[PDB]
């Protein structure tokens, strides 16, 4: 039982790299882009308010 | 789209105006359609009484 255990802590790992990875692209990509939808939006409401 | 919506509720706005008032919001006569059915009926006005 104690050996299962140390493979699933080993293997616990592997989705632990891949999160790290998946929050990286997140912030370098998703983020920045988010961002300039925001900003268009906002112009628009201004000119609904026209 | 928004942007060109705010020059069609002006051009609206003067044929509104057209009715209830001889010149236009930033006060020069009316001489479109209106204008031109306007004189078509001073003439028949006219024709009338002659």
């Amino acid at each position: 039982a104690t050996k299962a255990e140390y493979a699933l802590t080993k293997l616990k790992l592997s989705n632990e790299s891949v999160t790290y990875c998946t929050a990286q692209y997140n912030l370098s990509s998703m983020l920045p882009q988010q961002l300039l939808m925001l900003k268009n939006q906002t112009t628009q409401v201004a000119e609904q308010t026209k | 789209l928004t942007t060109e919506q705010i020059n069609m509720t002006k051009e609206q706005k003067e044929a509104q105006r057209a009715q209830t008032s001889d010149t236009r919001t930033d006060g020069t006569r009316v001489a479109g359609s209106v204008g031109k059915q306007k004189e078509l009926y001073d003439q028949q006005i006219t024709s009338y009484k002659r």
